[PDB]
Order: structure tokens, then C-alpha cells, then sequence
């Protein structure tokens, strides 16, 4: 799975996801990289969410539209429906896996419960930050 | 104020089996990446254009599991899906199950933009691209040993 | 207290050009699947159960667009999507495209108590099913005259 | 496109959505009804939809979702959250049609902004209601 994220100079938002899903899956599996608001999201009043992981808890919890509520309707700051989604939701429901978000104030959150996620980041016109692991 | 982020995968990535040397692949591929999106985003192209760029470009990347370096599935065959959405808007394109098509984030694009559709499968959905001028490919050209391996060991 | 809703499409369904007695047609239909699902919770029924049932029912009948009397694709075929989720566990099954199975939300019941997964498409979505005795059909069954003349008309 | 909904003796919901789709959609079209939290949700903490309408601005607005986390996070009741999303959002974005949904205490809801929807609901052991056109 790989994604993108991004707030643009005009102040939208957007997303995209696209995965190869899983070594040895079923012919026919649907996982959340396709679907709107499990593994891709963007809305200019909220957030554009791009999710990697577990597909099959990404979709049963909606994760990328539930960051997007729990900032519009719960007032959670980006980084507040970060935790309540990747390490809290997800888990609960056995998922592992991570994403990234971008809200309408430009904030970025790059949240994983697993061991890695290849990421990386960047303002316009500043350095950009890689990251494999955690910490 | 402007700002992009990418992934490649979340999952148990591990320290013990990588080299530096195999690291700084990933590190240099990340780097690249997001640098042509901080540029784009720079120069006032729209954050649609951003993110679909990018994601052609891991998808390019054999690194990453999209596009060219896809896994196998259980038929050792490739099956692809991609989504984009325009937080402007709020359209969405997307594809499921695409075989035959090098870039299925540039396919879901067009599902968003040529079609009054959010979501195409399967042969269906190659038909809708083949229409629209994408060409035709062989699953085989996502193929790579390093994936093919991790089928044979699962 | 249990309870159910159940629906058969929303849309420009025009008064003017039904009699009562076409009407009537609807309501029964309705008024005996709702029943059937009242009668289940009252015995004591899951609610995944009535659900499964009650969407059944509404495919089977050919008043509705699901199933038996499902609407054709620009080519003259049928390709059709169902989906049941669980409220207990957030459990979900659903399949997309499929055109050879007969009862759609069976199929997706079958995805979630019977795999991992939560969606199948198209022809894995079938070979999944058949693996598991669910029987092949022509989409020839799905055909009704009246869906095939909303068809011509929308050419 | 059909869908029922449904709260148990046990207390728990379910929700379930089958459809043909779009008279001459192109093939390979996937509208809302398959889709988790576009066509159909379930969840004991809130609510069971299951929609009917025009599946793209379905999926666009994750109707059935949103039923819920406008209820969940932004404390709406089911008729409330029904109103936002039937009548007000899904026209907004060009979307018509309507769903039907059961909360966890047993209230029975179902908003359409169309002509018609083909509907019924009933407590067990009770008569039920059958509809055509709008109230
Ligand atoms: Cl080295
Ligand atoms: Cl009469
Ligand atoms: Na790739
Ligand atoms: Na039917």
C-alpha cells in the first residue's frame, strides 16, 4: 500500500491511496486502499486521510472518515483522532497499520501501531522529514 | 501552510533483516518523492495533481507494494486497487481488481474525472480506461523476484 | 422493544401513472416480508438473521432492485452488490459485480462467517461462493420485462 | 435496491443492503449498497442503515456513517442526524434518495427527499406500517 496527502496554496485538500494488497490473498478481495472513507478521505472542512494496514478493520471501523468526524462533530484536534483511531479503534477491533492526515490548518500526523511505516513529510519550501520506524 | 505526506506501507518492517544500504533505498525513494510534491505544491499545482503524482510515483517505485512490485495473490496473479478524492469537491474516483492497468491511481483518477462513477472493478472498469486512451499492460510488468519470493516462502 | 425497517427503493415512484390495485401489489409485498421479520424477532431471532432473511425476501421478489428483477447494465446484463453487517461484533460482509448467484446477501453472509474478508468482487466473489456449495445461476433469472422495458426506454 | 434493519430482543442491530444498481449503468459500476458506511452500518453503540438512492453521492457522503458519528460525536438524536444527512447533505451534493435506520434504543427512522420510497417497519408482535409516497 502507498498514499499521499496534501494541502495546496489555494487551501484544498485531497488523498490517494493504491495498493497491490496482500502476498497470497484470495482472488476477489476487496481491502480499505479503494474504498472512501476506509483507506481515503478528503474533505477541505476536515482532513485528507491516506491509511495503511489491516484493510479489513480500516473498512469495519471506517478509519479515514472517522478522523474526519471526530474532528468536525467530536472538536478532536487532528492529532486527538490520530490516537483515538490508530492506537485505541483500530487495535480493539485487532487491526494493525497506520496513516497519514493533513487538516485544513495544515497539521500533519503520520500515526502507526505497527513496528514501521515508510513516510515522509514536508512543508512548501521547507526540508522534508523520512521515517521508517518508530520514534 | 502548503504541505504534502506519503506513505509506502505500515507493518512489521524489521531492523535485524535490513542493511543500512537497503534502508537508505527507501530513505532516498521517500526523499525523492515527497521532494517532487513539496516542489509541485511550491509552484501553485493543485493538491489533486500533487497526491496523484505521487502515488504514480510509488506505484513507479518497486519498492513499494502498488503498482510495479504489486504482491502476488494466492493464483500468483497481480490484483490493483487505487483511490483519490478532491477534498474541493468531494468526488472520488476509484478502482478494484485492475490487472491490466500500469497505474491505477492515474485509472481511479479518471474514474473521478471521464466518468460520472466514484467506483469501477475488475474488467469493467479497465474497459471504461481502455476507452479513454490508457493503455493496455501485462500483469507480468508488476512482477518483481523480491515479491515473488515472499509467495513462495508464505 | 425489537423492531424492523425494511425498504425496497427510493425514487420518482409517480402516483399518477399507478392504479390501487399496482400499488396494492407493493404493500403486500412489503406488508408480508416485514411480517416475516416481525414474527422472527418476536420468536426470539437474531437481528443478523432478520436482516438476512428480510433482504432475501426482497430479492426474491421481482417487484424490486435486488435479486430476482434487478435492473440491466448498458450491455443487457446484470451485475449486482449486497452488504450485512453485524452491530454486535462490527463484523461485515459484502460482494460487488456478481452476476451468477442467485441471492447476493447470502453470498455476503457467506464472506463474513466463512472468510476473513469483508468484500469480494466480481468472479473471485463467485468462485469463493462455489468453493462453498453456494449453486451458480444463469443472470438470465434476474430478467424481468418490465426492468428490460425501463431499459429500451432509457436508450 | 432493497435493505432492511433490525434490533433484536437481545438488543443488538443489524443492517443489510442488496441491489442491481442503476438502469443501464456501465458495466463494473459499484454504487453505495455494497459499500460498509455508504449503503449500509451497523453498530450496537448507535445505529443499522441501510440506503437507497444515488449510490455515488452516497459513497461521496458516507450517508449510513455519518448517521452514526453525527449521532455518536456530534450527540444528535436519530431523527435529527436523519434530517442533516436525507434532507439537507445529500442534496447538496446532487444526491436523492433515502435510507431507513433502527438506534440502540429501538427508534425506527425513514427519511427520503425523493417522490416515493418503498418502505415498512414494525415492532414485534405489533402491526406494521406500509408506505409508497411521502407524509
Ligand atoms: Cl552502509
Ligand atoms: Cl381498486
Ligand atoms: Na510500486
Ligand atoms: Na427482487
Amino acid at each position: 500500500t502507498v498514499g499521499a496527502v496534501a494541502l495546496d496554496l489555494d487551501g484544498n485538500l485531497a488523498a490517494a491511496t493504491s495498493t497491490g494488497g496482500m502476498t497470497n490473498k484470495l482472488p476477489g478481495r476487496v481491502g480499505d486502499s479503494p474504498l472512501v472513507g476506509a483507506g481515503c478521505y478528503a474533505n477541505n472542512a476536515s482532513v485528507a486521510v491516506s491509511c495503511t494496514g489491516t484493510g479489513e478493520v480500516f473498512i469495519r471501523a471506517l478509519a479515514a472518515y472517522d478522523i474526519a468526524a471526530l474532528m468536525d462533530y467530536g472538536g478532536l484536534s487532528l492529532a486527538e483522532a490520530c490516537e483515538r483511531v490508530v492506537m485505541e479503534k483500530l487495535p480493539a477491533l485487532g487491526g494493525s497499520g497506520g496513516l497519514i492526515a493533513i487538516d485544513h490548518e495544515g497539521n500533519v500526523a503520520l500515526p502507526f501501531n505497527t513496528e514501521g511505516m515508510y513516510r515522509a513529510w514536508g512543508y512548501a519550501g521547507d526540508t522534508p522529514t523520512t521515517g521508517i520506524y518508530r520514534e | 501552510k502548503a504541505v504534502i505526506a506519503i506513505h509506502g506501507g505500515a507493518g512489521a518492517i524489521s531492523r535485524a533483516q535490513m542493511s543500512l544500504q537497503q534502508e537508505l533505498r527507501y530513505i532516498e525513494a521517500l526523499s525523492a518523492i515527497v521532494e517532487t510534491g513539496q516542489k509541485m505544491l511550491e509552484a501553485g499545482e493543485s493538491a489533486l495533481d500533487v497526491v496523484t503524482e505521487a502515488v504514480r510515483l510509488l506505484e513507479e517505485c518497486p519498492l513499494f507494494n502498488a503498482g510495479i512490485g504489486a504482491v502476488f495473490t494466492r493464483d500468483e496473479t497481480h490484483e490493483l486497487d487505487a483511490c483519490v478524492m478532491d477534498g474541493n469537491t468531494l468526488k472520488a474516483g476509484a478502482v478494484a481488481g485492475v490487472s491490466h492497468l500500469r497505474n491505477p491511481v492515474l485509472a481511479a483518477r479518471l474514474v473521478m474525472e471521464q466518468s460520472p462513477h466514484v467506483m469501477m472493478i475488475g474488467e469493467g472498469a479497465e474497459n471504461f480506461a481502455f476507452a479513454r486512451g490508457m493503455e493496455r499492460v501485462s500483469p507480468e510488468i508488476f512482477s518483481t523476484s523480491l515479491r515473488y519470493e515472499q509467495l513462495l516462502a508464505a
